[PDB]
């Protein structure tokens, strides 16, 4: 139908910024376009429809502006929980299209991660199968280099991680890393957490002994 | 037996207009071009916060009333504020020549 | 610490519409002052189920 | 103010018949025009409208295969996706369309959204283990299939720094997710208990987690 | 059209201002007629916004201040603004009043002009049976009422079944 | 309609704005339809009262005194007054030239839609000879006469002795 | 009927507003409609004075003068220019935006108006294809179509020869 071409598709700005979305009609849709915020894991939530009507409840900060092909989305003072993926959508004619997105994330000042470590539990233990769970808790940048270490040996590629989505308070994240024995994690004693982040002086090493 | 039909829209809409020829016509939608609504505040105009006298009038603000010396004067504001209460003035009795003309040239600095 | 752009003795008002009715005397870019309770401007069509 | 909510299967086995339910509570069924939404990775696409009086209407790319149904007596809003591929794997949202107005015709009202996975594999339950002990405590819900799994703390009680993290597709095809919570180092001698929801395996379970 | 020819409207159709209402062997429901709607939308906007955008007004402050002997002033600042309050007033009703009327006297035209399209098509293979329909002497389809509705109706293939019926 | 197809106006219908003439082997003459009239009526009723009734004036007295060295706000005064004088006669007397167009339309309107719901009952069986008549190809009684004026018309009964004739 | 259903206007049409255009075995072109153009311009006009005369403006000298201890009048004098700046702005404006549509409908009205009166003396002997046009079933010559623009058509002496086509 008709294509919806959204920009930017990424975006970072502090609180007190202005933040404008372009989005883009391959015909003339008139005055037919509408703008959604999803927060991660939740259903759109209207702010404006007919390009420039706002929502009631919707923060006056976000205004819809255009006609024909060009619509601009403007927050006009950013705030820590305005973070979340911004969708246009035309309602000219069927089939509605929705444009690709554009993920808004919340700049802030550099805090360093809390690191935690955590052996596997000997409940674990006794299926044959050991998992070492690296904590870094409530840091901004989203960006860290976790690496792991059995004696001063560097670990390769059997490590995953998952981070949190952007906190909708004081714009921090969590990241958690996991290394998965039971024969290789029996055979070693000491197990390093090396913690890499802009915050830091240098690198930070939580560790355990096996016992 | 087949049949087509030509219509229009309907809801439980209450909302009466005034027309020219016709008195409390039932429409689908409408919009208000009365604004009867307000905050109940004093807000700050054009970005710039209002200078507040309280217990105070200009005559006593501006000479300085020994009952407004706890008051401080901001580097601007967009109007003056006065209270039912604005009872301090002139505490020596006497004529303030042209206090309105004066009143009207300090309303904005 | 609120913002305005029209200011009344009785409150700020923020529009947007032209017209009001909640004080003659105002300071700003302010709309016009009417004696009206409702001028109400139909958009859609005559209500008839 | 409408409550929708999708239910379905949540894993399908490919080329087979996707059936999504959408039961509402606060408005007729029969009063309104109903929307299917997915999104897959991918942005948002509309998958059609159904009105009980009537001419449903489907996009061009699913109308082959989609399919929309009301029940009056239930109060319920279905949809029929046949032949489904990987492609499908999406979040579905049901959605109402509201009565013609000055914008006129937007989704306001929307489902909280179902997951639904198009796969051969199998359902398998989790493995909860204990992250034992400012500190911070864990569970650690390993090894399952498919999404999502909903996790709390003592029974919904504890809110205030639970990081639940997104989970992390491991080399065996299962899934693997974390749970945190940063608790008082003086608050230890107070029970912390992890609830684990994994409703396509029916696996419920409780985890104290102690030092 | 509106309460004039055609009686009611319809609180079953739910997504326009003005559409179609149709019956045949494959079923039956109602249809807004989109671009209609969509057009009179955006010309009742620009109505709507035109009376409120062509108010700019002035930096004013209202309020003035006259001591005891300064009464005839501050009459002539009270004339000045009953003169103002009275001008608006009167104004500000009356273009409701006018607006009003034009708004339902278009959304009338529209009705109508729908209507004398579909009547303008069919000529002889249905009946206006008033009320705003037409009894076809045919089998209309899906695909035959989809025809009227945008515009593409073939007259000639249908009169024949409708000279007999 | 009003000067437009229909000539002119009869002095001979006495008791409505609109109406009908007809004629039959019963007898001929002059009758108002009293319902459009009194719509009519009371829709430019409610257009007369809706100029009138809106103007809400303040008490004021324009009258002011100032002596031979307050001349600037004597001025100021008369373009206070002046000032109200041009912005009310132009309003007035516009308002008025568009009012009345508004209400000659109206009439044709009205009158328009009178002989359109005749020729809508008709059809076939008389003949528009334009000038606003139907020349009855049979014959129409009183009866008859009187079912098209209330709306109530049988088509169908007339049209085989219409064919003939 | 502008925009409506006929399509666009004639760049070949020179010498008038509103219209015909003939073709024949004797040759074709535009050809104006003087008397409906002269009304329309003879109305326009009407309106244009009507705007223009009744603005009858008093003698008066705007300016006025006031010392540093006269702020409070001074400011008065403001209210009462900016007053009427607003005033004659928002009227002035939503006039002219007023006056633009019910020009441009009473041009809708003339064509539609025209067509329904070409329409209204053919019946039969041509066929409405649409976008303003009747193709004839017969030979209409010049006299002919001379007979249809002035409003002087002869319509049975056709309708034979239109039967058979
Ligand atoms: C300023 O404050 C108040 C005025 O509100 C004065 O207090 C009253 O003054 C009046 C005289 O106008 C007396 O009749 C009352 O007895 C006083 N007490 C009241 C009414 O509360 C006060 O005198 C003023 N002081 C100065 C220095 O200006």
């Amino acid at each position: 139908d008709i294509q919806m071409t959204q920009s930017p598709a990424t975006l970072s700005a502090s609180v007190g910024d202005r933040v404008s979305i372009t989005c883009r009609a391959s015909q003339s849709i008139s005055s037919w376009l509408a703008w959604y915020q999803q927060k991660p894991g939740k259903a759109p939530k209207l702010l404006i429809y007919k390009a420039s009507s706002l929502e009631s409840g919707v923060p006056s900060r976000f205004s819809g502006s255009g006609s024909g092909s060009e619509f601009t989305l403007t927050i006009s003072s950013l705030q820590p929980d305005d973070f979340a993926i911004y969708y246009c959508q035309q309602y000219n004619s069927y089939p509605w299209t929705f444009g690709q997105g554009t993920k808004v994330e919340i700049k802030r000042t550099v805090a360093a991660p809390s690191v935690f470590i955590f052996p596997p539990s000997d409940e674990q233990l006794k299926s044959g199968t050991a998992s070492v769970v690296c904590l870094l808790n409530n840091f901004y940048p989203r960006e860290a280099k976790v690496q792991w270490k059995v004696d001063n040996a560097l670990q390769s590629g059997n490590s995953q991680e998952s981070v949190t989505e952007q906190d909708s308070k004081d714009s921090t994240y969590s990241l958690s890393s996991t290394l998965t024995s039971k024969a290789d994690y029996e055979k070693h004693k000491v197990y390093a957490c090396e913690v890499t982040h802009q915050g830091l002086s240098s690198p930070v090493t939580k560790s355990f002994n096996r016992g | 037996s087949d049949t087509l039909c030509i219509g229009y829209h309907a809801n439980n809409s209450t909302d009466t207009v005034d027309t020219v020829l016709e008195k409390n016509v039932t429409v689908t939608h409408s919009v208000n071009l009365l604004e009867d609504k307000h905050n109940g505040k004093l807000c700050k105009l054009r970005g710039v916060a209002p200078l507040h006298l309280g217990k105070c009038n200009i005559a006593g603000w501006i000479l300085g009333n020994p009952e407004c010396e706890s008051l401080s004067t901001a580097s601007s504001w967009s109007y003056i504020v006065e209270t039912s209460s604005s009872d301090n003035g002139t505490c020596y009795p006497g004529d303030f020549i042209d206090y309105e003309e004066l009143r009207e040239q300090l309303s904005s600095v | 610490d609120c913002n305005t752009t029209c200011q009344t003795p009785k409150g700020a008002i923020n529009t947007s519409l032209p017209f009001q009715n909640i004080h003659p005397i105002t300071i700003g870019k302010c709309p016009k002052y009417v004696k009206s309770t409702k001028l109400r401007l139909a958009t859609g069509l005559r209500n008839v189920p | 103010q409408v409550q929708l909510q999708e239910s379905g299967p949540g894993l399908v086995k490919p080329s087979e018949t996707l059936s999504l339910t959408c039961s509402v509570s606060g408005a007729s069924i029969s009063s309104y025009y109903w929307i299917w939404i997915r999104q897959p990775g991918k942005g948002l696409e509309w998958i059609g409208r159904f009105y009980t009086s009537g001419s449903p209407n489907y996009n061009p790319s699913l109308r082959s295969r989609v399919t929309m149904s009301v029940d009056t007596s239930k109060n319920q809003f279905s949809l029929k996706l046949t032949s489904v591929t990987a492609a499908d794997t999406a979040v579905y949202y049901c959605a109402r369309e509201e009565h013609i107005t000055f914008g006129g015709v937007i989704v306001r009202y929307w489902g909280q959204g179902t997951l639904v996975t198009v796969s051969p594999a199998s359902t398998k339950g989790p493995s909860v283990f204990p992250l034992a002990p400012t500190a911070a405590l864990g569970c650690l819900v390993k090894d399952y299939f498919p999404e999502p799994v909903t996790v709390s703390w003592n029974s919904g009680a504890l809110t205030s720094g639970v990081h639940t993290f997104p989970a992390v597709l491991q080399s065996s095809g299962l899934y693997s997710l974390s749970s945190v919570v940063t608790v008082p180092s003086s608050s230890l001698g107070q029970t912390y208990i992890c609830n684990v929801n994994h409703k396509p395996s029916n696996t419920k379970v409780d985890k104290k987690v102690e030092p | 059209a509106i309460a004039g020819f055609i009686e009611g409207g319809w609180t079953g159709m739910v997504d326009g201002w003005y559409g179609y209402h149709h019956q045949n062997e494959q079923g039956s429901g109602y249809a807004a007629d989109l671009k209609s709607t969509q057009n009179a939308i955006d010309k009742i906007t620009n109505k709507v916004n035109s009376v409120i955008e062509k108010m700019n007004t002035q930096f004013t402050a209202v309020g003035k201040e006259f001591n005891h002997l300064e009464k005839r002033i501050e009459n002539l600042n009270k004339k000045v603004d009953d003169g103002f309050l009275d001008i608006w007033t009167y104004n500000a009703e009356l273009l409701v009043l006018l607006e009003n009327e034009r708004t339902l006297d278009y959304h009338d035209s529209n009705v109508k002009n729908l209507y004398e399209k579909v009547r303008n098509q069919l000529k002889n293979n249905a009946k206006e049976i008033g009320n705003g329909c037409f009894e076809f002497y045919h089998k209309c389809d899906n695909t035959c009422m989809e025809s009227v509705k945008n515009g593409t109706y073939d007259y000639p293939k249908y009169s024949e079944e409708a000279k007999l019926n």
